[PDB]
């Protein structure tokens, strides 16, 4: 059960805005939280934010505090992430990760295939 | 954190549902069935149904209180026992139970061993009393 | 780990499906009228001034009407109340004698007193004379009464009749102080049980309900009795719902639940006089002595435009379950008088209305919008006094006449249809639905479809790290 | 000092009435109603009045026993709690209660706060069990 | 050593019969009378006879539970008390009781003092609560 | 066994009251009877007198 699928790759000119959608299916969407991490090529993953698809409460990272906003949709069970002011160093593979459990997960159960964006 | 109504925390995990035990426990014997009920008035069609409803409410309350007495948990909401957990009834860890399951899902998982566990709890309480009589 | 021990939790929120005894609860405001209503008698405990309805958020529960034991329980109670309220009343054995009936004659002018010209009760009643016993058993008296042709069946020797029931069972006369007004009944549970309520707006009978809530008593359910149309019910929340145990099986009745009420306005324009004779020691029989003044057939008024709209939305939902077929409505094809005509009650007078104008149409393709101006539909209705509503299960009843003019205004909340089968002709892009069907149970599946009785199981066993302190 | 009968100390102050608690407690469930009762004999006029007297005598006993269990006072005549007294229910001193008031007079004085006190007592016992599970 | 059934150890001495207390205690309220019972179905000849049995099964359980509560023994199989044994009820030694008598023989021996012993036990538990209120 | 062959016929004696009667007995007509094995009864009657003595 449960599987997260992201969108296809994008090539966006610097300064534009990019929105990537992770679609969840085959499991109760609202029960488990969703996290976003980015992994630049030849580097390690970086934590970006955590969104609760139940009450919409979100948690962000200071450097991305004023640039990144996370929104969730319930009827079609899709998670959206939009980033603006795309610096040249934002090129990385972006993952959407499901929480391990319904409360105090401390781990990520399922990921997406990744979405490499070039800027 | 907000107070819940009757069975309002049925869909939440155990770790959050166990903070509302007194909500369900406070409604087990007391209800509007014990009113004054506004041709023998106590033999009418709805005079008999009220009567057996009153007896039904008592038996349901005493059916739980019977076990609490046997296990030594009288007068307790959460009662600790001296029976070690057996990793055949279930081998889930702390996080896989209290942060990932609801009380309905769990009681269905161990539904095959509730009768076995009940017998052990009574036997355990009996041993404590035996071990106390010949110790003092 | 080794550090885990068995712990007992009291008050756990867990339940299981169960069947139990539900008792009654009625509002006190409808009480203290001393009218001795049949259904919600004095034995009902007062209702809760502040009912509690608790929304259970992350809960999905399986509901199943057509298998709900609250429906069977309500039918058992409804019949039981009917039989006991008639037990003290007067038996009508002396009225099973030979009746010699002739045409009725009246004195009035009353030039129709209104627009409708349905007809007059003359040719719908007979003037019958017979011999009964006075308070003294060995003395006979000759009396007369006016009977509806539906209540008397000819035997032989033309102009000689008898009551219909005299070869099936004895019928009791409804006691005059008994009231037939349906007042709401709240079904409650014993302590230690609960009722689950489905809050989904568009929810068919069966399947998981994702918006369950907890209650302790049902809402006010009226025991209103009807055959083809559900009256004075509760409207749907989202939209029209078509509920059937299996839409493929044509032996199953289809229940339509309207989201917009349609008014039905029924009246009995005649003016009947109630007169009483003594048929035995302490036994008094109420009869229609005469009908002076207005004389006209009973009728019901329906706004034509509203029904066409309501019949148009319904066919819209039907086309979803029957995609490539045209939907037509037809009058019932036969059966007892309760099936072929809309049967209901109004102030103790039992009506049987035709309702053929309501269910005679065909909706081929909705190719173009057809517009017509407002009209009022008048449905002829017949009155009856020998009543057998429980399909020959309960006690037969005789309804004494009600003095004066009778008027009742009620809502239409649903329709009980019955699709008809076929192999080749019925597959020629057509589906005919005929009103009526099922039984009185379907009149209460439409109210109890959203409820479910469960038993609370407040004893939980879990592993924790707490160990009992030994002395 | 002499032993009293049932409710013989209703008129005495609390300080002296509390020495006769076992007299009232001993008559809460047992009576002559449970006798053999010397045309179904249990459907007669008094065959029913006795049956509903037996159920009544049981609910009256269980109603009090339900609260004792929730508060952790099962099996005790006088039970001490961990709920501080709130000087809004009553601010009388020791001498103004136990030497100047009867149990009937007092229970009327705090009659407005019994329901609030009952809920507090139940919640307090719940915290003791919560604080014990995550302490051992 | 083998497990017994209900009342299987009625003929054995006390020393051996006291190890099978939970066998009898487990069957005091639970039975087949509380089934669904497969012309009001609850007023028939055996509809009434079943209802009376249900109330009888509850009174018998509560009759014993009333005494356990007054003596401070709620939720215990074997409960120790602070009432010294009086050598007028019976002056038999240890071996003359637990190795030579059955529970039926003994309970007939002290049958004249059971009522007196019950009253003393209630009075003793009352003193413990009195001595505790004015000690803390 | 009851070797006869009775016919159940019904008349109406009152409103809703129907009386079932034996209209006729056609075919076999013989008194009802019971069959006992003589030897078995002798034995069963013989052991019993043994206990009575
Ligand atoms: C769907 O729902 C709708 C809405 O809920 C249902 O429609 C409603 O149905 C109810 C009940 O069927 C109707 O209420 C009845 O109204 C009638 C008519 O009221 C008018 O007349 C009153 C005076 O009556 C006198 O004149 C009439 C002729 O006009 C005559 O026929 C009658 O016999 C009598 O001589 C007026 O008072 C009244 O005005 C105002 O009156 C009240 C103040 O007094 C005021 O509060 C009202 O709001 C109103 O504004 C109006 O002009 C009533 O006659 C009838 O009253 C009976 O029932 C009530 C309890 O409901 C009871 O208190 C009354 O005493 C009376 O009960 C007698 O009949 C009972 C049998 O029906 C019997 O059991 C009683 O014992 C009593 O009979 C005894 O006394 C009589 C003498 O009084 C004696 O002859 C007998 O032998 C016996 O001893 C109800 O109130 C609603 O009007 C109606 N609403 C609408 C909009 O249509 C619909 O039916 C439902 N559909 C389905 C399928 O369920
Ligand atoms: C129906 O089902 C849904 C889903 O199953 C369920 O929703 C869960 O509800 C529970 C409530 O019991 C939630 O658990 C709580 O979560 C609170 C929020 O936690 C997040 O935010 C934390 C930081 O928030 C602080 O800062 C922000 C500003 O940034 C501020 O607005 C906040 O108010 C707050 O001050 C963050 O630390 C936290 O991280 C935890 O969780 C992640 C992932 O689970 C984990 O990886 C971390 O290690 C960490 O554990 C999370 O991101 C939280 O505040 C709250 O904590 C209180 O209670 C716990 C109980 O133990 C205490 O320990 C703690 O000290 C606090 O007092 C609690 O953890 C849960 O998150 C919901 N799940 C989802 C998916 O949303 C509904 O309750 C169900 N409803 C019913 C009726 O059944
Ligand atoms: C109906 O209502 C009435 C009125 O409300 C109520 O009557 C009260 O009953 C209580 C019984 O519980 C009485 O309280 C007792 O009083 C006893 C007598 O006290 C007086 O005498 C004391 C000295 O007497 C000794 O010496 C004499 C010889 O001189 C001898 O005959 C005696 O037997 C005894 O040996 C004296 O010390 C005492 O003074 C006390 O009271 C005054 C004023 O109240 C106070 O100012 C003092 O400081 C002192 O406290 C008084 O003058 C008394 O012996 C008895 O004491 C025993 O019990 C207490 C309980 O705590 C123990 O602490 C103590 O050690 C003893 O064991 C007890 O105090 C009370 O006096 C009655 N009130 C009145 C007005 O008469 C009825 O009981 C009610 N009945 C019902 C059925 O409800
Ligand atoms: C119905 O009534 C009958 C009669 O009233 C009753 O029968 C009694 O049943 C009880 C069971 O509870 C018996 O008591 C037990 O007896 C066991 C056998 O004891 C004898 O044998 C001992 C040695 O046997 C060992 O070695 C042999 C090989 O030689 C081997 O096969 C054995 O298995 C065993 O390993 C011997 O030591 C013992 O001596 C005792 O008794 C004598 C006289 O009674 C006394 O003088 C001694 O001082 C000593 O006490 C005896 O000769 C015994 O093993 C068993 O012991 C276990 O339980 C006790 C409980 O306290 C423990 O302390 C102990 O450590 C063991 O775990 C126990 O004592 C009793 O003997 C029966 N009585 C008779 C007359 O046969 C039925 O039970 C009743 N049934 C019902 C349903 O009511
Ligand atoms: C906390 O709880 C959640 C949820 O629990 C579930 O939901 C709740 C509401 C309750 O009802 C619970 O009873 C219920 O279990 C836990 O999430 C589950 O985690 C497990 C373990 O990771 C996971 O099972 C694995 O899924 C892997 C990925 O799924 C893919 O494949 C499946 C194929 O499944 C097929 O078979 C099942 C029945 O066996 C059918 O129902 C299903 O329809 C398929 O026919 C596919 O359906 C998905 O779409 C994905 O494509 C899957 O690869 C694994 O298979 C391997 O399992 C073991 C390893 O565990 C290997 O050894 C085998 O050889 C297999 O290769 C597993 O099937 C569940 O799907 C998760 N459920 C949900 C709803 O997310 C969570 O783990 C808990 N946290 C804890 C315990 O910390
Ligand atoms: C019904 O028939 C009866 C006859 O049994 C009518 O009663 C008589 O009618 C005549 C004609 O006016 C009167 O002269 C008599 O006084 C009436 N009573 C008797 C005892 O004969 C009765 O009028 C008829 N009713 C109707 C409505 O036609
Ligand atoms: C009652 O339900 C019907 C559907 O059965 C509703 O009709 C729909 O109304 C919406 C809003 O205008 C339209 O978009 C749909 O096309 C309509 N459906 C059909 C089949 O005509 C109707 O609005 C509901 N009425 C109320 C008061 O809720
Ligand atoms: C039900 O129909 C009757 C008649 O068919 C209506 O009674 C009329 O009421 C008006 C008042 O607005 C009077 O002016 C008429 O004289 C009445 N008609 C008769 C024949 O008396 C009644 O109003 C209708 N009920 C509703 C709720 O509309
Ligand atoms: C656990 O339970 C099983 C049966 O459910 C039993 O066979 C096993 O012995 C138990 N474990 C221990 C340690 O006794
Ligand atoms: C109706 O019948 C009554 C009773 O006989 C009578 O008093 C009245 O005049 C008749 N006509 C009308 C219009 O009420
Ligand atoms: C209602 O629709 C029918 C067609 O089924 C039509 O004949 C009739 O004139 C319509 N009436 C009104 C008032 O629109
Ligand atoms: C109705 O039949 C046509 C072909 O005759 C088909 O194209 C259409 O999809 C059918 N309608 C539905 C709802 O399947
Ligand atoms: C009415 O019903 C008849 C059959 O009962 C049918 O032939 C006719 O088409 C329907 N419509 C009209 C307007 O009569
Ligand atoms: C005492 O009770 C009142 C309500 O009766 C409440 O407002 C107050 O806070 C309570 N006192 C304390 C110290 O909690
Ligand atoms: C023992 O009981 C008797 C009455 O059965 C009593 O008289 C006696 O005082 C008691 N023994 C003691 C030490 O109190
Ligand atoms: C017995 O009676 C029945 C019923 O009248 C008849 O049909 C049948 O021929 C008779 N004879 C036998 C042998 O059954």
């Amino acid at each position: 059960q449960s599987y997260l699928v992201q969108s296809g790759p994008e090539v966006k000119k610097p300064g534009t805005a990019v929105k990537v959608s992770c679609q969840a299916s085959r499991y109760p969407f609202t029960f488990f939280g969703i996290s976003w991490v980015r992994q630049a090529p030849g580097k390690g993953p970086q934590w970006m934010g955590w969104i609760s698809p139940y009450n919409g409460h979100a948690i962000y990272l200071d450097e991305l505090k004023d640039r990144l906003t996370l929104t969730t949709d319930t009827d079609t069970t899709t998670a959206y992430m939009e980033l603006r002011n795309l610096r040249s160093a934002d090129t990385a593979v972006y993952f959407c990760a499901r929480d391990h459990t319904r409360q105090d997960s401390r781990g990520y159960d399922f990921w997406g295939q990744g979405t490499l964006v070039t800027v | 954190a907000m107070i819940f109504g009757f069975l309002g925390a049925a869909g939440s995990t155990m770790g959050a549902a166990s903070n509302t035990l007194t909500v369900q426990a406070r409604q087990l014997l007391s209800g509007i069935v014990q009113q004054q009920s506004n041709h023998l008035l106590q033999l009418t069609v709805w005079g008999i149904k009220q009567l057996q409803a009153r007896v039904l409410a008592v038996e349901r309350y005493l059916e739980v209180q019977k076990f609490l007495g046997l296990w030594g948990c009288s007068g307790k909401i959460i009662c600790c026992t001296a029976v070690p957990w057996n990793s055949t009834w279930s081998n889930k860890s702390f996080e896989q139970i209290w942060n990932n399951m609801t009380w309905i899902e769990w009681e269905r998982e161990i539904s095959n061993y509730t009768s076995q566990i009940y017998d052990i709890l009574t036997e355990s309480q009996f041993q404590q009393d035996i071990n106390e009589v010949d110790l003092l | 780990a080794e550090n885990l021990w068995v712990t007992v939790y009291y008050g756990v929120p867990v339940w299981k499906d169960a069947d139990t005894t539900l008792f009654c609860a009625s509002d006190a405001k409808a009480h203290e009228t001393e009218a001795h209503n049949i259904w919600a008698t004095h034995a009902c405990v007062p209702t809760d001034p502040n009912p509690q309805e608790i929304y259970m958020e992350n809960v999905t529960e399986n509901f199943n009407m057509w298998k709900n034991n609250m429906v069977e329980q309500m039918q058992e109670d409804i019949i039981s109340l009917w039989d006991q309220s008639l037990k003290p009343c007067v038996k009508l054995t002396p009225l099973c004698v030979t009746l010699s009936c002739t045409n009725v004659t009246l004195t009035n002018v009353n030039y129709t007193n209104n627009f409708p010209n349905i007809g007059n009760i003359t040719d719908e009643v007979r003037n019958c004379s017979f011999n009964v016993t006075t308070e003294i058993r060995d003395k006979k008296q000759k009396v007369y009464a006016l009977f509806y042709k539906l209540d008397i069946v000819q035997m032989e020797n033309k102009n000689s009749y008898r009551l219909i029931n005299c070869n099936t069972s004895v019928c009791k006369q409804a006691c005059p102080k008994i009231s037939f007004d349906p007042i709401p009944i709240h079904y409650c549970t014993p302590a230690g049980y609960a009722i689950l309520k489905c809050n989904e707006k568009n929810f068919n009978g069966t399947g998981p309900c994702k918006n369950v809530s907890s209650v302790q008593c049902t809402h006010g359910i009226k025991p209103v009795v009807s055959t083809q149309l559900l009256l004075n019910g509760s409207l749907a929340e989202g939209e029209i719902i078509i509920r059937s145990e299996n839409l493929t099986n044509n032996a199953k009745t289809i229940i339509v639940h309207l989201n917009k009420s349609v008014e039905i306005n029924c009246t009995r324009p005649s003016n009947n006089t109630r007169t009483s004779v003594t048929i035995g020691p302490g036994q008094v029989f109420y009869r229609t002595g005469d009908i002076i003044g207005d004389i006209r057939k009973a009728y019901c008024e329906i706004n034509g435009t509203k029904w066409n709209e309501t019949l148009k939305q319904v066919v819209g939902k039907l086309k979803e379950h029957f995609p490539n077929k045209t939907i037509s409505f037809q009058p019932p094809s036969g059966g007892d008088l309760e099936i072929t005509m809309h049967h209901f009650n109004c102030r103790g007078e039992f009506f049987y209305c035709n309702t053929t104008q309501l269910f005679n149409s065909t909706w081929i393709n909705s190719t173009t919008i057809k517009e017509y101006n407002d009209t009022i539909i008048y449905l002829p209705c017949k009155i009856k006094q020998i009543i057998n509503m429980w399909q020959g299960v309960g006690q037969c009843m005789y309804a004494p006449p009600i003095r004066g003019k009778i008027n009742c205004v009620s809502n239409i909340t649903g329709i009980l249809l019955t699709r008809d089968g076929g192999d080749a002709n019925a597959t020629n892009d057509t589906e005919t639905f005929r009103p009526g069907g099922g039984n009185i149970k379907d009149n209460w599946r439409s109210e109890l479809y959203k409820y479910k009785v469960v038993q609370i199981e407040p004893l939980g066993i879990a592993p924790t790290k707490c160990k009992r302190r030994v002395v």
